[PDB]
RNA sequence: GAAGCUCAGACGAGUAGGCAGGCGUGGAGGUUUGUGACGAAGCCUUGGGCGUGAGCCUGGGUCGAACAGCCUCUAGU
RNA sequence: CUGCCGAAGUUUCCCUCAGGAUAGCAGAAACUCAGAUCAGUUUUAUGAGUAUGUAAAAUGAGAGUUUCUAGUGGGCCAUUUUUGGUAAGCAGAACUGGCGAUGCGGGAUGAACCGAACGUGAGGUUAAGGUGCCGGAAUGUACGCUC
RNA sequence: UUUCAAUGGCCCGUCUACACGGACCAAGGAGUCUAGCAUCUAUGCGAGUGUUUGGGUGAUGAAAACCCAUCCGCGAA
RNA sequence: GUACGUGAAAUUGCUGAAAGGGAAGCAUUGGAAAUCAG
């Protein structure tokens, strides 16, 4: 009766802890979205202009193959872990990253995702790098073993650590394997290898990357 | 568990049909300009490890039994503990008297005989 | 362990495994009502309907 | 000398009771039960084991002892069973309860197939 | 490397024994022997009774009853005539070296004897032969 | 053996020897060493290096303190003094 | 069959070249109470089976005296 | 027979000659540190007159070696510079990639164009390019130009 | 197995599009042996190491096996 | 049956079957006819 009993109870209390944590994160998302709406409405009413928020999280998708690519760009591909077409990885949008991206501007597409695409990816296409092995995230215990040092104990905690760009964003990459996405349903645009502004599909695309993922995913 | 064969047609040697000196047995094309070596579209195929069959169903007759060559009564007597896995195969050079002796022994052991009709 | 990978998005039993929170998540919430406070600044209309 | 060095000599490559094929090897040795070559069931390499083999309508058993294993004449002793297939099963499991049980599941199964002979031989 | 290149059955028994000791205990001594038993003959140089005697009664001594362990050959050194009491374990001792240890001194052991004595390699010095050759 | 060779895989693919003092005491018969080394005997052992095919006795090594007479043709200039404090004597073979 | 069993992940063009494991041939040592005039070897075959492949087993016909499996050695392979 | 790893064309100089060297690559064996130990990469700071270097933040990866030893030391194509230039091409270097070892989809067909780097299959979805017929797919929708 | 339909499929090898070889079949047919040297691996011994120039023994099968002799070679400066 | 053991291929003739409008051979997928197999 014993031994397994205390394990079950500790297992149980951990289950409410992640439940309490998940409640806290969901309230954080909704409050953040609400103040976005309210501070936009207030500024638009009294008259002064509200300004967007410089984003720290973007999603990157490699859209060209492995043939006929300059050595400078394929080197960046290796440093980004984008070693295959239709892959995908997260990168902390900063001056170093932003200036890095224009080098591979025609070879990747990037933009700022919101909470849904992060949640869908991890749940569905989320494969964790456990012991240098692409181990799927089918259990919370898998994430606990590899991120218990950083107090991440479930998928939802990982989703918040990713989506809100926590300090352990760097300490979560090598836990997580690149998103090996499928070819997008409905297709790309007619001419895929032009810049997104020019009627193509490469480059920074912002609010119109969420669309892409839903297809690719 | 059904037995599965990835491929049924054998790999014939290149041009083994336009010549009687070039044989049916497979030989690997060595020529640098061979359109078969470079594996062009429409050309014959080459044996690869990818055609290897399942380890669980490899070496199994269409009825799921592995062949064991049997030359005297002693051999089949050794098959009693694998009547569910191995089917006996009477060797070609076994006399008529020994064949009926082996086949009656194999029937007593209840072990499958593939060519008992001889 | 884990012969087959199952999506939480499609298999509801796998959500219950991953989220001990999907039990009560309550997606849709009345935060508007009959009382909508239409609010667009008067000069904002002026600058919008400009040129 | 010792049993591992005996296995390392005879078991792996050469024995008169071993039968290699395309990729499989069997042990014809009259004192093995599973009929296949391994260290757990090797007749020549290991200490006392138990087996059974047919004779003209009955079954009989082989065993060894450790003290007498240097004298091959009575190294093996023979006991006979010629009463019933079931009673053979109770006999066999009885004479191996005080002995290691890793062999019974192979031993007891071997019996019924040997007895199945007699039925099929009769038919 | 993953297995020894020799076909010696007795050496393979040592490998079998010490694979178990390395993978069923955390003793790095057992891992050290396994890596050195896989080594080729010219990567396992000999050691001398003179060298072992010097390495035991060296500086602060600290040898006492610690059994010296080497994976190789323990050759004799005729240049010394006073041999101290020693406990040595090795793959093989030359005939002269074995006699000199036994007649005036301690004991000779094989590696399997050492495992039955100090399976974790407690209180042993793991010497190595000179690779300069 | 041809069957292991590479050809069966390309088918288709077109006068003075020297002795030092660390070794004189090894030239005795072992019973002479047993009964003469370290014992305060009036008579000392004698070593004839020439009988072991050695011409010159060099002086490398330390010595036991047992007196011993060494017979040799040639000798290095330190090899003799080391046997002075070893208590034995050196005299020269013709 | 520790030279074994088992779980997991990634990967898969290829010239010179580097490495590993196998198929086949003549003869030698050992072994299988091995096969055979109640038909060995060979040969033919719109017969059957096995292997990714080198190749292997077998049915029927012709044939008439020797031949093969395994572990090693060997080469005018 | 199958499997695995897999370059080189130009270097390092040396030469009487062809060559070797030497690297590089591919490797083969031994041994450090779980590291700022690296990078065909970005960023910041820093001097000098976006670039320059040094130093340090980002980023990905376990990162070093000493040792011996095979094969190669060509050329073609295009880009960027680029002085001499003339009817006009033309010549000159340096660099870059691709090609040699490379099959597949498309461009009617093709050494280099456009996509895509290959175990055996099933299903799904696309790239490039297409949807009158040959030919799989709208004799689609909308706005114009042209006889 | 034969044949049909749809779809695809330039004749192979060698050199550098060619060119050069190829009427068909069977058998033969090309990295071999030896000496030196070097690396590496394995086995025996180990400050030693190597008896097959020679002597003994082996007559029942005897060009083998076994035993003895270290002059000497290499190593120990 | 002395053109003498076994009697292969190239090659020729007869019979049977099938195909064929300026080649054929080969590969994938099935149909038809023959023929097996569990």
């Amino acid at each position: 009766v014993a031994a397994a009993a205390e394990k079950k109870s500790a297992r149980q209390k951990k289950r409410e802890l992640i439940a309490k944590r998940a409640e806290a994160y969901e309230a954080e998302y909704r409050a953040a979205e609400r103040e976005q709406i309210e501070l936009a409405r207030k500024a638009r009413a009294e008259g002064n202009y509200f300004v967007p928020h410089e984003p720290k999280l973007i999603f990157v998708v490699r859209i060209r193959g492995i043939n006929n690519i300059p050595p400078k760009a394929r080197k960046i591909m290796q440093l980004l872990r984008l070693l295959q077409i239709n892959n995908g990885i997260f990168v902390k949008f900063n001056k170093a990253i932003k200036e890095m991206l224009q080098v591979v501007e025609p070879y990747v597409t990037y933009g700022i995702p919101n909470h849904k695409t992060v949640r869908e990816l991890i749940y569905k296409r989320g494969f964790g790098k456990v012991n240098k092995q692409r181990i799927p995230l089918s259990d919370n215990a898998i994430i606990e073993a590899a991120l218990g040092k950083y107090s991440i104990l479930s998928v939802e905690d990982l989703i918040h650590e990713i989506y809100t760009v926590g300090p352990n964003f760097k300490q979560a990459a090598n836990f997580l394997w690149p998103f090996k996405l499928s070819s997008p349903l409905g297709g790309w645009r007619e001419r895929k290898f032009k810049h997104f502004i020019e009627g193509g599909d490469a480059g920074k695309r912002d609010e119109h990357i969420n669309g892409l993922v839903q297809k690719m995913l | 568990v059904n037995i599965i064969k990835k491929r049924t047609k054998p790999f014939k040697r290149h041009q083994s049909d336009r010549f009687k000196r070039v044989g049916e047995s497979w030989r690997k094309p060595r020529g640098i300009d061979s359109c078969v070596r470079r594996r062009f579209r429409g050309t014959i195929s080459m044996p690869k490890i990818g055609y290897g069959n399942n380890k669980k169903t490899r070496y199994c007759m269409p009825n799921g039994l592995k062949a064991f060559l049997v030359r005297n009564v002693s051999d089949v007597e050794l098959l009693l503990m694998h009547n569910k896995t191995y089917a006996a195969e009477i060797a070609g050079n076994v006399s008529a008297r020994k064949r009926v002796e082996i086949v009656e022994k194999a029937r007593a052991l209840g072990v499958k005989v593939t060519n008992a009709g001889a | 362990a884990h012969v087959q990978k199952k999506n939480p998005l499609k298999n509801k039993a796998v959500l219950s495994r991953l989220n001990p929170y999907a039990k009560a998540y309550k997606a849709n919430v009345k935060i508007n009502s009959e009382k909508t406070p239409k609010a667009a600044g008067e000069k904002f209309l002026s600058v919008l309907h400009e040129n | 000398q010792q049993d591992e060095v005996i296995w390392q000599v005879v078991g792996h490559e050469f024995c008169s009771y071993r039968i290699k094929g395309e990729a499989q090897n069997f042990c014809r040795n009259e004192y093995n039960v599973t009929g296949l070559c391994n260290r757990q069931s090797c007749p020549l390499a290991n200490s006392r084991y138990a087996t059974v083999r047919e004779d003209n309508g009955k079954l009989y058993l082989y065993m060894k002892t450790i003290e007498r294993a240097h004298f091959p004449s009575k190294l093996w002793q023979r006991i006979k069973l010629s009463k019933n297939y079931a009673k053979a099963l109770e006999q066999i499991d009885q004479q191996l309860l005080y002995w290691p049980g890793r062999q019974i599941h192979r031993c007891k199964q071997r019996l019924t197939r040997l007895t199945q002979y007699l039925l099929k031989a009769r038919r | 490397r993953s297995k020894p290149a020799s076909e010696n059955v007795y050496l393979k028994l040592l490998v079998k024994l010490y694979r178990f000791l390395a993978r069923r205990t955390d003793s790095r001594f057992n891992k050290a022997i396994l890596k050195r038993l896989f080594q080729s003959k010219t990567n396992r140089p000999p050691i001398s009774i003179s060298k072992i005697a010097a390495l035991t009664s060296r500086k602060s001594a600290s040898s006492q009853n610690k059994t010296t362990v080497v994976v190789g050959t323990v050759t004799d050194d005729e240049r010394m005539l006073t041999v101290p009491k020693l406990s040595i374990a090795a793959l093989r001792f030359t005939k002269s070296a074995r006699a000199r240890i036994l007649k005036a001194g301690g004991e000779v052991l094989t590696l399997d004897q050492l495992a039955l004595r100090a399976p974790t390699g407690s209180n042993t010095v793991l010497v190595r032969g000179k690779k300069h050759a | 053996p041809t069957h292991v060779s590479k050809t069966r895989k390309l088918r288709g693919h077109v006068w003075r020897p020297t002795v030092n003092l660390d070794r004189l005491w090894t030239l005795l018969p072992n019973e002479a060493r047993d009964k003469y080394l370290g014992k305060n005997t009036e008579v000392a052992p004698v070593i004839n290096v020439l009988q072991s095919g050695y011409g010159k006795v060099l002086g490398k090594g330390r010595l036991p303190e047992t007196p011993v007479i060494v017979q040799t043709r040639y000798v290095s200039r330190r090899a003799e003094e080391k046997i002075k404090q070893a208590g034995g004597v050196v005299e020269l073979i013709a």
